RNA sequence: CCGAGGGUAGGGCCCGUGACUGGGGCGAAGUCGUAACAAGGUAGCUGUACCGGAAGGUGCGGCUGGAU
RNA sequence: UGGGAGAGGGUGGUGGAAUUCCCGGAGUAGCGGUGAAAUGCGCAGAUACCGGGAGGAACGCCGAUGGCGAAGGCAGCCACCUGGUCCACCCGUGACGCUGAGGCGCGAAAGCGUGGGGAGCAAACCGGAUUAGAUACCCGGGUAGUCCACGCCCUAAACG
RNA sequence: CGAUGUCGGCUCGUCGCAUCCUGGGGCUGAAGAAGGUCCCAAGGGUUGGGCUGUUCGCCCAUUAAAGCGGCACGCGAGCUG
RNA sequence: GAAUGCCGGCAUGAGUAACGAUAAAGAGGGUGAGAAUCCCUCUCGCCGUAAGCCCAAGGGUUCCUACGCAAUGGUCGUCAGCGUAGGGUUAGGCGGGACCUAAGGUGAAGCCGAAAGGCGUAGCCGAAGGGCAGCCGGUUAAUAUUCCGGCCCUUCCCGCAGGUGCGAUGGGGGGACGCUCUAGGCUAGGGGGACCGGAGCCAUGGACGAGCCCGGCCAGAAGCGCAGGGUGGGAGGUAGGCAAAUCCGCCUCCCAACAAGCUCUGCGUGGUGGGGAAGCCCGGGUGACAACCCCCCGAAGCCAGGGAGCCAAGAAAAGCCUCUAAGCACAACCUGCGGGAACCCGUACCGCAAACCGACACAGGUGGGCGGGUGCAAGAGCACUCAGGCGCGCGGGAGAACCCUCGCCAAGGAACUCUGCAAGUUGGCCCCGUAACUUCGGGAGAAGGGGUGCUCCCUGGGGUGAUGAGCCCCGGGGAGCCGCAGUGAACAGGCUCUGGCGACUGUUUACCAAAAACACAGCUCUCUGCGAACUCGUAAGAGGAGGUAUAGGGAGCGACGCUUGCCCGGUGCCGGAAGGUCAAGGGGAGGGGUGCAAGCCCCGAACCGAAGCCCCGGUGAACGGCGGCCGUAACUAUAACGGUCCUAAGGUAGCGAAAUUCCUUGUCGGGUAAGUUCCGACCUGCACGAAAAGCGUAACGACCGGAGCGCUGUCUCGGCGAGGGACCCGGUGAAAUUGAACUGGCCGUGAAGAUGCGGCCUACCCGUGGCAGGACGAAAAGACCCCGUGGAGCUUUACUGCAGCC
RNA sequence: GAGCUAGCCCUGGCCAGGGUGAAGCUGGGGUGAGACCCAGUGGAGGCCCGAACCGGUGGGGGAUGCAAACCCCUCGGAUGA
């Protein structure tokens, strides 16, 4: 579950933290860590790209293994569950028979001690990762590739997962986690099961602080601008927006449809998302 | 209060400096017209 | 030393009262409708929820203390 | 000790019919709805027919004046975990019992919180009729909700 | 308009009299006491509070009385703001 | 002769303001032409978490010494950070380079751009991070971890001896990490000693004393001790660590395991080298053959890469160890020892300031370390004070008004005023005690009160010792003493009741606004399937993100509680393969120019022909909108009810004279002797209302209202006192302003407010301290207002383009 | 031109002292088992008081200033955005 606080500040009121209880390992793997270039939403230029962005706990980067195909019949032990402040979900540290050390997301229900493997012939046990057109139709699955061998693309944040629904010749249907229908390639891989620490959308952040730990700096509305800034600028007092909302950069922002019309995808998107 | 100049000689000869001058088309100009005018010290003086 | 009591300060309970406000009872010589008693003209009643000038309606489940 | 019946409860799976939606075919002038109608849907190809897919809920015949539970209540089928109850043997214990203010637990529906789910149905709501009027009954729509997990609510013509 | 600072208050006054009081008068529907009204008169006097930024005004308690106006709606090189 | 003209010169204001913190001065003696100001002595005062000491920036000779005083120095000057001259900065170990990387920068390959140029993996550069070997004392006028002394150490080269499969820019290990809390043992620093050393002192009534005052240490290789940090050993298998690998990783087996051992560090001791006070005497000598010991306190520093807990999950690369490849195995490397070798730059002095940033020797600004003692609960607070440094580069008088900063005040006590503005009151610690309401944390230091010094006596536990003495630490119970007063001085909340707004901590208009504004957790809508959407860029490339719908972008709303109604006709957005309109292009009935002709050239109807617009539908936490008239009930009054006009539909819950109410100080109620404010109500709401959210809400607020208690010079209503000015004398000596002036009152006149015109009145000449009514006083070519076919920012269904998108 | 200022990136450093006493853990009570209750321990927090440090609330002074934003008193934050 997810932990509350006693109310003995006003923020503790209502924040709460992830339980941290499926951990058994507190650091990371040297040798997969890598430093991550804090970016602050700077690009080559300088400029500020992604507004509101910088100032968040330093990190390590841990380097995962999204292609899993490179071991193809290699099985390998599940020695560890860690942290991992780069994404959503908890990582998995993997030895292999090989003695090679590896990175994968946690599946939800991952056990430390666990065999897992990869491949055409894999069993079809949580943890293990196939070919889509060797998953049976039906089962959910995650860490799915877009194009075979490019990389895990799909379903990959904390809670996530994608279902097969059938078969059309080297394509099989998934459903993702957004509800769309997508023909993915029956050459591209995936990891049965669904990705862990579903717990992670009752986080309730608590305070203005947790916001800035994690890089976030604080949103400025447009309504709080002035007409140089945003199109929700100026006037007297407070007002409403005058006109359709809009973002900074005068586009709309309440229903515009912003997907290239000809994109070469729809051919292969069965059914756009629900909700 | 604190005020605007806060010297700093690092600062000073690599924003000013000779080869600062010369890698931008403009920091060339800069020296040209500053030794077509006769100056005596094109470029400002940091003691290293 | 204790000490009637007086003094300062903060509490608890009760009683009288208060602009105004809530429903209740009774009065009957009114206005609106007709909710219930006949299958009362939509069987009724019911807990609850949402709603409507009003009696009330409808949903969900329940009872027969329902006519044929 | 031995045996029996059962929708008693809890958990995980799985079967088929049907409704709705979408894809393909084939086909055209209406379909739907009512006491009669209209709103509604339909030449932008509906309804009726065939093939495919998706999804949720409830389980037809068996089913009955039936069965089970302390009550609320429980109904496709498989398994696991588990409660109560009856019978025959008359073997063990030796009044160890009855009730029960307080307490604790359970407690239909509706309602609430957080998060899923959402086909059908349907408060609120919108429209059509009915009517003197019709904030209703009847018709076309339709959101909560009805469903699942967890936590509250603790009511009833919770009745025999 | 190459600038004459604008409401109210405080302080400091000074002047006019169409006089609020005190002084002197005529008439009264002036018995007395107390008033009404008009004339003469500017020497002095003309309170303390509650409300509002207020000027004004209402109100409390008094008073012989609680006057009204001018001085760049007197006075920011005097203060307040 | 005027341009608030330009440059320069010199006046006026004027011997006026001022001479830069109110930390403070006095005298004696010297020097000298000249002395409040320079040097010396004594007395006084100020700083002492500095106003003392060290370091990095920045400054660039300001350092030392001699000789000087024109200018600089707010006065003076014989002095100086000033003038002239001479001297002064010494390193293998301290800092930087001949080492490593960080962001960033540059950039073989490569990509992009009219040119200039933009990017770009590797590589290179880049430090206050990593790495790396020096400590104490002495010496100079001036440098010292640099010279000297004592004791240590590092690298390179060569040689010798031993040992080993040696060898790397390649493989691996390691380097290598957060925040908060914290153990043990140390050290830095400190207090005490009746003990050790010491020049001396006996005052003024007493004291020859367990007297007073002074000091009682610093470095140090190997070894040893104490405390820690780090590290398991063997064998077999091996398909992984872009080749190899005995290394590392993985699997299994066996002894080992909170041990030891091995290794490293800190502290102690340590051969040895140093230092060494007060006082007296002229920086030096003496003290002195100085003593150099014990107890207590004790770090934030050290052992250290220690331990624990937590979530936001906490650099890199080289040095180093290991593994092997080419190679080479008479070499090569490792270990010990020896001799040789060891370069470049910085080093003065200032450094919280008179030497840096501020035009100034400017009350401002400036990063790191040390920062003693006593007392007050603690402490880096406060008072005093050590070492050390200062008395702020004009003084002497006087004792006015007035100003500033400060102290007190009879009786009253907010009567002040827009407001208790300001100033009082309160104030630390200990104990007793403490409300509504509440999200159960709080509100809370609630409120309110009692205690507080010193003396004696009895006594409980702790630390260090040893279990004792001593030292130090936390208490208890008695009995007394003094004063007006015991946190006796300094530092240290006034409180309560009740509304508005915002949940809260935060953020903001550098330099007139700190708020109710911004942000904020949280809520909802919406976009985006990843070469994502979106953003920056012509592009390449980037951000997004080394992320993947529990994610990322945009928008509104803004903790939480209870909620969020009706209108889709217009605008927006979404969906709609039919129809209507639609450009280039296709098409070519037909028509034209020309030539004698084949031919060449031009026009050109039907029909075909995208998006968009029209059209059908959806959509409000999209832009937005949410009525009027007549009539009706046993008296009046009102209208549950009916009728009728219009609309896309006529404001629902809640709230309401409100941050909204014009009329308005609505009416009534409450508080007050009196209430335009405040609180509670009513509702004809000029002109609330549901995410530009509605109504509430504990806690919070240097926000804005209303009331009270306490207390006050806020006031009645003012008085006195203090210091710094104001004044007088000596020294230095500005400023805005200034047509020129020989510059009075009244009643008038005058471009309508006259020192300057008329009449009359008044008036001897010239200053000093004072006050501010006038000189339409000074300052700023009015910000308001208008005008100019003046400008700029912003808006849109103004016009016309452009990018972007289709 | 970012040696002032604004934001971000890399790498370092600073925050005396005192007060409150969350989770957890241990013991006890409790039950069929639990929830949970008490005590000790513990040491949480955009927690409390207050120096450094960062500010700039109210008032007074200053206004050809010490200063082209200063001074005094008072006041806000001070393990955190
Ligand atoms: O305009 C002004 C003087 C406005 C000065 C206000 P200011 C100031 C300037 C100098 C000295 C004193 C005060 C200021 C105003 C603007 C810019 C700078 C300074 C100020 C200072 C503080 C607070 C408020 C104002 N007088 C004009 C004559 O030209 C005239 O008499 C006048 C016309 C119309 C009204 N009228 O009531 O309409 C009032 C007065
Ligand atoms: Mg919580
Ligand atoms: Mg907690
Ligand atoms: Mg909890
Ligand atoms: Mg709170
Ligand atoms: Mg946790
Ligand atoms: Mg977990
Ligand atoms: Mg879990
Ligand atoms: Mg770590
Ligand atoms: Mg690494
Ligand atoms: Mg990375
Ligand atoms: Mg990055
Ligand atoms: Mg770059
Ligand atoms: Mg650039
Ligand atoms: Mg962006
Ligand atoms: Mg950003
Ligand atoms: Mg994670
Ligand atoms: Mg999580
Ligand atoms: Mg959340
Ligand atoms: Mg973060
Ligand atoms: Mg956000
Ligand atoms: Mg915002
Ligand atoms: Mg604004
Ligand atoms: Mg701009
Ligand atoms: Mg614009
Ligand atoms: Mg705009
Ligand atoms: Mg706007
Ligand atoms: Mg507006
Ligand atoms: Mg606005
Ligand atoms: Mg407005
Ligand atoms: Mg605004
Ligand atoms: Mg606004
Ligand atoms: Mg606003
Ligand atoms: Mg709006
Ligand atoms: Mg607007
Ligand atoms: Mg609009
Ligand atoms: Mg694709
Ligand atoms: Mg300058
Ligand atoms: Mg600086
Ligand atoms: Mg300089
Ligand atoms: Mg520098
Ligand atoms: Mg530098
Ligand atoms: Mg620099
Ligand atoms: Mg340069
Ligand atoms: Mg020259
Ligand atoms: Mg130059
Ligand atoms: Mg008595
Ligand atoms: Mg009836
Ligand atoms: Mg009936
Ligand atoms: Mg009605
Ligand atoms: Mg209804
Ligand atoms: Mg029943
Ligand atoms: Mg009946
Ligand atoms: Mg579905
Ligand atoms: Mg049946
Ligand atoms: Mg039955
Ligand atoms: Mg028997
Ligand atoms: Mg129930
Ligand atoms: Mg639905
Ligand atoms: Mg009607
Ligand atoms: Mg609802
Ligand atoms: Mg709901
Ligand atoms: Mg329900
Ligand atoms: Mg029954
Ligand atoms: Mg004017
Ligand atoms: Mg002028
Ligand atoms: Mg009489
Ligand atoms: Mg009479
Ligand atoms: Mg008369
Ligand atoms: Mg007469
Ligand atoms: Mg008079
Ligand atoms: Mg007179
Ligand atoms: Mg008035
Ligand atoms: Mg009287
Ligand atoms: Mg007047
Ligand atoms: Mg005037
Ligand atoms: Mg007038
Ligand atoms: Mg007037
Ligand atoms: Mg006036
Ligand atoms: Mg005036
Ligand atoms: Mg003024
Ligand atoms: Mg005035
Ligand atoms: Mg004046
Ligand atoms: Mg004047
Ligand atoms: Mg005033
Ligand atoms: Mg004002
Ligand atoms: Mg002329
Ligand atoms: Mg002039
Ligand atoms: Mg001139
Ligand atoms: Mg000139
Ligand atoms: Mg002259
Ligand atoms: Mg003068
Ligand atoms: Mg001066
Ligand atoms: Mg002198
Ligand atoms: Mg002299
Ligand atoms: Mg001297
Ligand atoms: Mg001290
Ligand atoms: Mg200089
Ligand atoms: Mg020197
Ligand atoms: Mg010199
Ligand atoms: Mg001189
Ligand atoms: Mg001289
Ligand atoms: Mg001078
Ligand atoms: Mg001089
Ligand atoms: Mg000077
Ligand atoms: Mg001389
Ligand atoms: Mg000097
Ligand atoms: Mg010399
Ligand atoms: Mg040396
Ligand atoms: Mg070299
Ligand atoms: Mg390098
Ligand atoms: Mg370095
Ligand atoms: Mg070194
Ligand atoms: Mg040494
Ligand atoms: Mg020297
Ligand atoms: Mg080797
Ligand atoms: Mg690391
Ligand atoms: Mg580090
Ligand atoms: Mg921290
Ligand atoms: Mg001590
Ligand atoms: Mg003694
Ligand atoms: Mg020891
Ligand atoms: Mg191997
Ligand atoms: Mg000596
Ligand atoms: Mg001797
Ligand atoms: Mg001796
Ligand atoms: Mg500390
Ligand atoms: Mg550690
Ligand atoms: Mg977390
Ligand atoms: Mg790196
Ligand atoms: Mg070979
Ligand atoms: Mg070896
Ligand atoms: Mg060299
Ligand atoms: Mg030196
Ligand atoms: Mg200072
Ligand atoms: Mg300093
Ligand atoms: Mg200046
Ligand atoms: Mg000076
Ligand atoms: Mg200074
Ligand atoms: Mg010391
Ligand atoms: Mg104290
Ligand atoms: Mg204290
Ligand atoms: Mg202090
Ligand atoms: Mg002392
Ligand atoms: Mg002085
Ligand atoms: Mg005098
Ligand atoms: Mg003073
Ligand atoms: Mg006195
Ligand atoms: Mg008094
Ligand atoms: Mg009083
Ligand atoms: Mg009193
Ligand atoms: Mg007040
Ligand atoms: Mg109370
Ligand atoms: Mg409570
Ligand atoms: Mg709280
Ligand atoms: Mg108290
Ligand atoms: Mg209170
Ligand atoms: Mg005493
Ligand atoms: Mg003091
Ligand atoms: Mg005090
Ligand atoms: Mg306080
Ligand atoms: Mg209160
Ligand atoms: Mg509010
Ligand atoms: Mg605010
Ligand atoms: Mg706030
Ligand atoms: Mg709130
Ligand atoms: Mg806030
Ligand atoms: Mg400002
Ligand atoms: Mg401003
Ligand atoms: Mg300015
Ligand atoms: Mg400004
Ligand atoms: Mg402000
Ligand atoms: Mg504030
Ligand atoms: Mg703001
Ligand atoms: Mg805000
Ligand atoms: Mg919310
Ligand atoms: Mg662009
Ligand atoms: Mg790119
Ligand atoms: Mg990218
Ligand atoms: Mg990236
Ligand atoms: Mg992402
Ligand atoms: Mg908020
Ligand atoms: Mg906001
Ligand atoms: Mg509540
Ligand atoms: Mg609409
Ligand atoms: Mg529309
Ligand atoms: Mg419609
Ligand atoms: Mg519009
Ligand atoms: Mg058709
Ligand atoms: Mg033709
Ligand atoms: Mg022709
Ligand atoms: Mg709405
Ligand atoms: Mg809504
Ligand atoms: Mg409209
Ligand atoms: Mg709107
Ligand atoms: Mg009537
Ligand atoms: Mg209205
Ligand atoms: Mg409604
Ligand atoms: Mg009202
Ligand atoms: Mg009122
Ligand atoms: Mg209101
Ligand atoms: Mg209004
Ligand atoms: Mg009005
Ligand atoms: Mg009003
Ligand atoms: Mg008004
Ligand atoms: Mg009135
Ligand atoms: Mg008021
Ligand atoms: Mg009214
Ligand atoms: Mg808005
Ligand atoms: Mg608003
Ligand atoms: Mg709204
Ligand atoms: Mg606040
Ligand atoms: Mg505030
Ligand atoms: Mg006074
Ligand atoms: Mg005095
Ligand atoms: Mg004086
Ligand atoms: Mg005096
Ligand atoms: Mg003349
Ligand atoms: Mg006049
Ligand atoms: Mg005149
Ligand atoms: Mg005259
Ligand atoms: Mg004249
Ligand atoms: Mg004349
Ligand atoms: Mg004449
Ligand atoms: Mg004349
Ligand atoms: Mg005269
Ligand atoms: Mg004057
Ligand atoms: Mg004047
Ligand atoms: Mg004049
Ligand atoms: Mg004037
Ligand atoms: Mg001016
Ligand atoms: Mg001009
Ligand atoms: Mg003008
Ligand atoms: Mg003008
Ligand atoms: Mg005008
Ligand atoms: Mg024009
Ligand atoms: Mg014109
Ligand atoms: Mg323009
Ligand atoms: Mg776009
Ligand atoms: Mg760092
Ligand atoms: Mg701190
Ligand atoms: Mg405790
Ligand atoms: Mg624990
Ligand atoms: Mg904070
Ligand atoms: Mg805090
Ligand atoms: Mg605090
Ligand atoms: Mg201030
Ligand atoms: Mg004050
Ligand atoms: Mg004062
Ligand atoms: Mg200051
Ligand atoms: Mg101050
Ligand atoms: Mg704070
Ligand atoms: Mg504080
Ligand atoms: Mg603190």
């Amino acid at each position: 579950a997810v932990k509350k606080f006693k109310p003995y500040t006003p923020s503790r009121r209502f924040m709460t933290v992830a339980d941290f209880s499926e951990i058994t390992k507190t650091e990371p793997e040297k040798s997969l860590v890598k430093p991550l270039k804090k970016t602050g939403g700077r690009n080559n230029q300088g400029r500020i790209t992604v507004r509101f962005r910088g100032g968040g706990h330093k990190r390590l980067y841990r380097i995962i293994d999204f292609k899993r195909w490179d071991k193809v019949g290699i099985p390998a032990k599940v020695a560890a569950i860690e942290y991992d402040p780069n994404r959503s979900a908890r990582i998995a540290l993997l030895h292999y028979v090989d003695g090679e050390k590896r990175y994968i997301i946690a599946p939800d229900g991952l056990q430390v001690g666990q065999q897992v493997v990869a491949g055409p012939d894999a069993p079809i046990q949580v943890g293990n990762a196939l070919p889509l057109r060797f998953i049976p139709v039906g089962t959910v699955v995650h860490a799915v590739e877009l194009e075979p061998k490019k990389g895990a693309k799909l379903a990959r944040a904390a809670g996530t997962s994608a279902q097969i629904q059938g078969r059309e010749g080297d394509y099989v249907i998934l459903r993702l986690p957004s509800g769309e229908l997508r023909k993915v390639h029956g050459e591209c891989y995936a990891t049965v099961g669904a990705v862990g620490n579903a717990d992670h959308k009752n986080i309730v952040l608590g305070k203005a602080g947790r916001s800035r730990w994690l890089g976030r700096r604080p949103h400025v509305r447009g309504a709080a601008m002035n007409p140089v800034d945003h199109p929700h600028g100026g006037g007297e007092g407070r007002a409403p927006r005058g006109r359709p909302p809009a973002s900074p950069w005068g586009w709309q922002t309440k229903g515009l449809k912003t997907r290239k019309r000809r994109k070469p995808s729809s051919r292969f998107i069965i059914a756009r998302r629900k909700k | 209060m604190k005020r605007t100049w806060q010297p700093n000689r690092r600062k000073r000869a690599k924003t000013h400096g000779f080869r600062a001058r010369m890698r931008t088309p403009g920091g060339r100009k800069v020296l040209k017209r500053r030794r077509q005018k006769g100056r005596w010290r094109l470029t400002p003086a940091v003691r290293k």
